[PDB]
Parts: C-alpha cells; sequence; structure tokens
C-alpha cells in the first residue's frame, strides 16, 4: 500500500516533486506511477524497481531502501493538471491486480506578466433580461471566494491561453437572477 | 486502446444494468474498477480465460462474464444510489505486467431516485462588453449553461463551423444551484476570449455547444415538460460594430 | 550462486486431485516445501533464514502454489489429450526453473524446462526469448506459449524477480550459504586377500556437494580400477562421498588419494 | 520466492 | 521410460557402537515417483521412520533420503527394504560400517 499528499501545487515551467510513501515494500513488487485527467482514465507515466528511471515525460527515483519514490515532472505545463497516482503492483504472474491509493490533484498555475485585474458586465445576445459579470485579468495567487447568497453564482478560477498572442489569463464568472445585485460588489 | 461502452447512461434505484468493455488487441486479462466522485478507483474483479480469477470487496450483486474474444460484461443489479460511479476497464497480458494496465476512458453510471429528476440544460451566450474591448483590444464570449442534472455534459465552442481550443477556458467542475440537496442541478460557465478585431466582424460566427447525456428511447416519461433525451442544446452570436 | 524450483505433478485416476509438490533450492539448501496432499496445503519453511520472513511473504508463495497445482492439473489432462493416452495410466510432470547468479553482472544464466514420463518435453532456450520441442506433441505447446508469449512471462521473472530473490537470500543468511565446509578426509584398509587390499578415501561434512576424489599411484592417475560412490546427503545439510581401489599388499604405501572442494585452500594430496 | 503461474501445457 | 532405483545404507557419522547416531537409507535416479522405501532392523521393520522432500535430478530422475536416530551395537544388523515398480521383488540392501 502506498499514500502520498493530497495535493501539489505548483507554477508553470518549474520542476514538480511527488513525493510517495510505501514502508512495507516487499521484494517481488514494482513501482508504477499513472496520470488520471479529467472524464479520462487513468494513463501509464512511468515504472521502475531500484534503479533512476527515466522517459520521455518523467523521472523515477527510489532510493536504497526502497520505501519510498519521487515522481519528477522537468517543466509543468498547464496541459499537467491530473491527478497522479502511485501503486505498488505485484510482480508475479496471476498475482494480485494493481490496487490504487487516494492519490494527488496537481494545480498549476501561470504568472501573469502585467496584470489588469477588472470586472465587466455581458449582455445576452438574445435577451435583455439576463446579465453577468466577469472578473478577468487578475493575479494567479487571486482567490475568488464562493459568495453564500441564495441566488448568487460564483464560478472558480479558469486559465485561458491564446497561443496566436501568446498570452495567458485568469477568469471567474458571477451571475444571479435578483435585479437587485450589483456588478461591483460580486467579487468583494 | 480499450473500449467501454456506453459513455454515460442513467438508471433508477431498484434498476439492473450491463456495461461492456472490450480490451485492446493483444492483451486477454480484463479488470473492472469503480471510481466514486473525489476518490481513487477501488478494484472490483479480475477475468481470465473465461473465469474469475481475483475479486475485491463489493457484494454478489455484482457479477461479470467474459467471452472467448476476452470481452467482458460487467453486470449489476438492484442499483443503489451509492453506486453511482465511473467503471473502469483495465486490460493486460496473461494476469501480468509485462504488458502493462491499460485503461479506457471509463462509463459515467449516475443512478437516480426518480426520472423527474433528469433536467436538460439551458445554453445561453453573453457578448464581450465594450468597456473590456477598449481596454485590453480583446474580446470575451462567456457560456453558461443552466439547470441541468445529472452531470452529464460536454461544453464545446466552436467558431465559423470549426472547434476551437485556444483562448477556450471551462471550469473544472459545476457548481450546484442549491447546495445540501441530494438532487440539486448544476451550473457549467465557458469563457472564449479574441481579438476584439475578430469580433469586430460580422462573418465571424461564434457558437457554444453543449451536449448532455439523458434518457433514451426506452423510457417511462409522464412529465408535461420535454423529456430529458439526450441532446445538444447551443448558443449562438454574431460579429458586432 | 543460483536458485533452483523443482516441481512435480503426478496424476491418479480415480483416487482423486493429482498431487503436486514443490521445492526451492539455494545452491545445496533446500529452504521451501509446499505438499497438495497435506491437511495444511501451506508453503513450509525448510532454512533458518526464511522462517524471519513475515505471513505475507508465506501467503504470496502459499497462492501462487495452489493455482499452479490447478494449473498442473489442467495441464496434465492436455497432456494425456495429446498423446493419446490412456485415462486410467498414471502420469508425471516435471518442471525445473531457475537462476544463476555470477559475481558481478547480474544474472549468469536462466532457464525453465519440463518433462513428461521423464523424457524432456519442452525448454526455455537460454536467449529467454524462444522454446525448443522434444516431439510433435510438445509443439503443440510451443505454438500455444508462443501466441500467449509465454516466454517473456517467464523471463520478467528470471531476470527480476529470481535474481532479487537469491541476492536477499545470499544476505539474509550469508554465515551457512556464503561460506565453505571444508571435508573431513582420512583413509581406511580393508583386506580381501592374501595379498590384496582396497584402500578407502573418505570424505565427509563438506558443503556444497561438489568434490572431486581420486586415487594415483606413483603420482600418475589411476581411474579404470577406482569405485567411486555418488555423492551421499549426511543429513545435517552436509555430503559424503569415498573412493575405493584394490591394491597388492606392501605397494599400499605408494598410492595416494587428492581429493578438490570450494572449502581447501589447496588440494589435498593424503596416502594411508 | 517461486514464478508466478503461466499459459496451461 | 523407468528407471532403476540406486541404493545407498549408511550412516550420518562414523559408527561407534554404543553412541547415538542416524541410519540413512539414499534412493536415486528412479523414476516414476511413487516408491516404497523401509527401514529394517534385525529382520523387523523401524518404526517413526522420516524422509526427506520429494526432488529430481537433472536428469529428470528423483531420489530421496530416508533416515532414522539409532544407536548401533556389534551384533545388531541393519539394512533398507525398498520396492518400487522396475523391481521385481523388494530389494535388500543390508548395512556394511564401510559398504
Amino acid at each position: 500500500k502506498t499514500t502520498q499528499p493530497i495535493s501539489v501545487d505548483s507554477y508553470e515551467g518549474q520542476e514538480v516533486n511527488i513525493t510517495c510513501s510505501h514502508n512495507n515494500i516487499a521484494t517481488n513488487d514494482y513501482i508504477t506511477w499513472y496520470q488520471q485527467f479529467p472524464s479520462q482514465g487513468p494513463r501509464f507515466i512511468i515504472q521502475g524497481y531500484k534503479t533512476k528511471v527515466t522517459n520521455e515525460v518523467a523521472s523515477l527515483f527510489i532510493p536504497a531502501d526502497r520505501k519510498s519514490s519521487t515522481l519528477s515532472l522537468p517543466r509543468v505545463s498547464l496541459s499537467d493538471t491530473a491527478v497522479y497516482y502511485c501503486l505498488v503492483g505485484d510482480m508475479d504472474q496471476a498475482g494480485t491486480a494493481l490496487i490504487f491509493g487516494k492519490g494527488t490533484t496537481l494545480s498549476v498555475s501561470s504568472d501573469i506578466q502585467n496584470p489588469d485585474p477588472a470586472v465587466y458586465q455581458l449582455r445576452d445576445s438574445k435577451s435583455s433580461d439576463k446579465s453577468v459579470c466577469l472578473f478577468t485579468d487578475f493575479d494567479s495567487q487571486t482567490n475568488v471566494s464562493q459568495s453564500k447568497d441564495s441566488d448568487v453564482y460564483i464560478t472558480d478560477k479558469c486559465v485561458l491561453d491564446m497561443r496566436s498572442m501568446d498570452f495567458k489569463s485568469n477568469s471567474a464568472v458571477a451571475w444571479s437572477n435578483k435585479s437587485d445585485f450589483a456588478c461591483a460588489n460580486a467579487f468583494n | 486502446g480499450v473500449t467501454q461502452s456506453p459513455t454515460h447512461l442513467i438508471k433508477t434505484r431498484g434498476q439492473q444494468v450491463t456495461l461492456r468493455c472490450s480490451p485492446k488487441s493483444g492483451h486477454d486479462t480484463v479488470s473492472w474498477y469503480q471510481q466514486a466522485l473525489g476518490q481513487g478507483p477501488q478494484f472490483i474483479f479480475q477475468y481470465y480465460e473465461e473465469e474469475e480469477r481475483q475479486r475485491g470487496n463489493f457484494p454478489d450483486r455484482f457479477s461479470g462474464h467474459q467471452f472467448p474474444n476476452y470481452s467482458s460484461e460487467l453486470n449489476v443489479n438492484a442499483l443503489l444510489l451509492g453506486d453511482s460511479a465511473l467503471y473502469l476497464c483495465a486490460s493486460s497480458l496473461g494476469e501480468g505486467r509485462v504488458d502493462g494496465y491499460t485503461f479506457g476512458s471509463g462509463t459515467r453510471l449516475t443512478v437516480v431516485e426518480d426520472l423527474r429528476n433528469v433536467f436538460p440544460p439551458e445554453v445561453a451566450v453573453f457578448e464581450p462588453s465594450e468597456a473590456e474591448i477598449s481596454h485590453t483590444q480583446k474580446a470575451t464570449l462567456v457560456c453558461l449553461a443552466t439547470g441541468f442534472y445529472p452531470d452529464h455534459v460536454e461544453l464545446s465552442w466552436w467558431v465559423n463551423g470549426k472547434e476551437v481550443h485556444s483562448g477556450v477556458c471551462t471550469d473544472p467542475q459545476p457548481l450546484k444551484e442549491q447546495p445540501a440537496l441530494n438532487d440539486s442541478r448544476y451550473a457549467l460557465s465557458s469563457r472564449l476570449r479574441v481579438s476584439a478585431t475578430f469580433w469586430q466582424n460580422p462573418r465571424n460566427h461564434f457558437r457554444c455547444q453543449v451536449q448532455f447525456y439523458g434518457l433514451s428511447e426506452n423510457d417511462e416519461w409522464t412529465q408535461d415538460r420535454a423529456k430529458p433525451v439526450t441532446q445538444i442544446v447551443s448558443a449562438e452570436a454574431w460579429g458586432r460594430a | 550462486h543460483s536458485m533452483r524450483y523443482f516441481y512435480t505433478a503426478v496424476s491418479r485416476p480415480g483416487r482423486g486431485e493429482p498431487r503436486f509438490i514443490a521445492v526451492g533450492y539455494v545452491d545445496d539448501t533446500q529452504f521451501v516445501q509446499f505438499d497438495s496432499d497435506a491437511a495444511s496445503p501451506r508453503g513450509e519453511p525448510r532454512a533458518p533464514w526464511v522462517e524471519q520472513e513475515g505471513p505475507e511473504y508465506w501467503d504470496r508463495e502459499t497462492q501462487k502454489y495452489k493455482r499452479q497445482a490447478q494449473t498442473d492439473r489442467v495441464s496434465l489432462r492436455n497432456l494425456r489429450g495429446y498423446y493419446n493416452q490412456s485415462e486410467a495410466g498414471s502420469h508425471t510432470l516435471q518442471r525445473m526453473y531457475g537462476c544463476d547468479l555470477g559475481p558481478d553482472g547480474r544474472l549468469l544464466r536462466g532457464y525453465n524446462q519440463f518433462a513428461y514420463d521423464g523424457k524432456d518435453y519442452i525448454a526455455l532456450n537460454e536467449d529467454l526469448r524462444s522454446w525448443t520441442a522434444a516431439d510433435k506433441a510438445a509443439q503443440i505447446t510451443q505454438r500455444k506459449w508462443e501466441a500467449a508469449r509465454e516466454a517473456e512471462q517467464r523471463r520478467a521473472y528470471l531476470e527480476g524477480t529470481c535474481v532479487e530473490w537469491l541476492r536477499r537470500y545470499l544476505e539474509n543468511g550469508k554465515k551457512t550459504l556464503q561460506r565453505a565446509e571444508h571435508p573431513k578426509t582420512h583413509v581406511t584398509h580393508h583386506p580381501v586377500s592374501d595379498h590384496e587390499a582396497t584402500l578407502r578415501c573418505w570424505a565427509l561434512g563438506f558443503y556444497p556437494a561438489e568434490i572431486t576424489l581420486t586415487w594415483q599411484r606413483d603420482g600418475e592417475d589411476q581411474t579404470q580400477d577406482t569405485e567411486l560412490v555418488e555423492t551421499r546427503p549426511a543429513g545435517d545439510g552436509t555430503f559424503q562421498k569415498w573412493a575405493a581401489v584394490v591394491v597388492p599388499s606392501g605397494e599400499e604405501q605408494r598410492y595416494t588419494c587428492h581429493v578438490q572442494h570450494e572449502g581447501l585452500p589447496e588440494p589435498l594430496t593424503l596416502r594411508w | 520466492g517461486a514464478d508466478g503461474v503461466g499459459k496451461s501445457a | 521410460i523407468q528407471r532403476t532405483p540406486k541404493i545407498q545404507v549408511y550412516s550420518r557419522h562414523p559408527a561407534e557402537n554404543g553412541k547415538s547416531n542416524f541410519l540413512n537409507c539414499y534412493v536415486s535416479g528412479f523414476h516414476p515417483s511413487d516408491i516404497e522405501v523401509d527401514l529394517l532392523k534385525n529382520g523387523e521393520r523401524i518404526e517413526k521412520v522420516e524422509h526427506s522432500d520429494l526432488s529430481f535430478s537433472k536428469d529428470w530422475s528423483f531420489y530421496l533420503l530416508y533416515y532414522t536416530e539409532f544407536t548401533p551395537t556389534e551384533k545388531d544388523e541393519y539394512a533398507c527394504r525398498v520396492n518400487h515398480v522396475t523391481l521385481s521383488q523388494p530389494k535388500i540392501v543390508k548395512w556394511d560400517r564401510d559398504m
């Protein structure tokens, strides 16, 4: 069995290490790492036994006692946000199947150059009844908390990437059907 | 690689279901997993040579079968509401690890109390604000899908009849319109940021298309509202100024 | 150093499940035993350097042995089908697999061979990627295993798990496995006639079992008249071996026995 | 450690 | 194939009358595995006779070791009675202190 951190925070371009603890490992056991994107299934990453393993996408560090492991991603990108599983599998044929643990949720952010946080209001294209507030162009460290009004909804932080202009930006959306709710007092 | 079936489906409490999986070409061992929301995959059973060779901690309501062509079926009956999960299928070679485990895309099963719980999404596109165009020289269109249940949804952005992935942003998980509700509706928002010069062109056509997997052909629908069949609801917009 | 496993599955019509017996050796030291006919079908230890292992180790070994017994039953049925043998006859299916370990360079040579009724049946080649069939009935198994890639399955164990288990077994028992027990030697005299006597060169209590015993006359080898016996186990882990030669009386002091063993700094030359 | 079981003969 | 068993009767330690020792009957090179080996003392089967685990050599032939605790005397004669399918009658091998 394996235990690992619940989550790992990181930024774009850095090296990310995920440590995995498996003290009661045996001789006839091998180490493996899997990756699960949202709505997808677990994807294989890298496996090993006792020596340093490195493939095209990751690296695996195993100490001498084999009682821990370290998955190293060299330069993480925004496409690396997934759940990483550290597994210790039975090496024998016709043995116990692969058993998963809790997993580690990786979160990567983008250090934005020249931020300009603002809040705009957008009207519906087909109706004049509905309108939304958009909090955009803020820091990656900016925390958007859920407003506990009964009928006011605020979404979570989302990072978008315009490739043609090499421009990345965070965004959050708020709305309500109260007609009294003001846009300026939406993300305060 | 591994072909699971179906992608999504909806059932009611007390019903039964049969899920199917075809292993990857070259493999013959199949293993089923149940992945609940927020937790990891939990092993069900492993089938090799048309027999159950290893089994986890699931009741005899979960049965399995394997065919001579290595294809397999997971038959689970008397579905409880706790059985809502993503069912994963992993293929391997002769109960070994030389040909490593290969998982499929999964089967999203959501069992509900009643069929009135299923609601289709309402899609709306909100046009960029001229303040944003003037300040940033960019235009952010905002899509919002309201009041859908369960969470069997896929949102996409289509500009000029072609799906775009750059500048597209989707919430990782949808909100709940009323928390502390077992059958609460969901809402999902998305954003598409393009150039202001691109938006300031009436010949460009933007569309937010939300695909929702719901009820099928053989389903008793007695409500006077529209039947929540599997459908594709979208919102359209055109260039401005 | 070498680690080896010996499986024997013999059938018995009408009696019931065919008997399966598995034994495991490191060099000349047995450490594991499994018998399917026992009322307690478990992997039982046979050496002090495996009783130290925890319960999980023996659990995995035991479940592997039980499933192997099942597979060997199926194999016996398929084999009596291939050779068109009667359902009332008993047949033996033997397996021998293992790995050698040099001083450096990981594994030295792996092997995994089978036998049906005391003859070669199918053998894994030294490259661990191809098979060799003894006759046409074994070519069926050859094709069945070429389709299922059985060779790569066995190679994953021989090149990996076998070497690691052997190195671990060596480290956790080096005081009784990596040392050498020199043979205690002597010469006995037995008259058989008025002018003829037999000199017996003894060797007792040595490990491992490989030893060289030979009588020589006037320094030159005497091989055509020496009666040697197979290396006999003493029962406490050591071995025994002797070599006798018939001699005309009076010329006994000219005969000389040589002993060669791993536990000796130099081959020992002794006379009576 | 013993080897795992493979394809039947 | 059927091979006849090679039989050797001896003792674990050099035999000295009056002191504890172990009587050994080593059978080797036989096939099939079914065999019945008994240890005899002065013409009677010795009870509580133990044997090793069933193994085989590189030529696929089986070998076993039957042993029992004893204390040899000058007059008591020990022997080994082995019966196999390749043996028309049970083979008797007496224990010489040198063989």
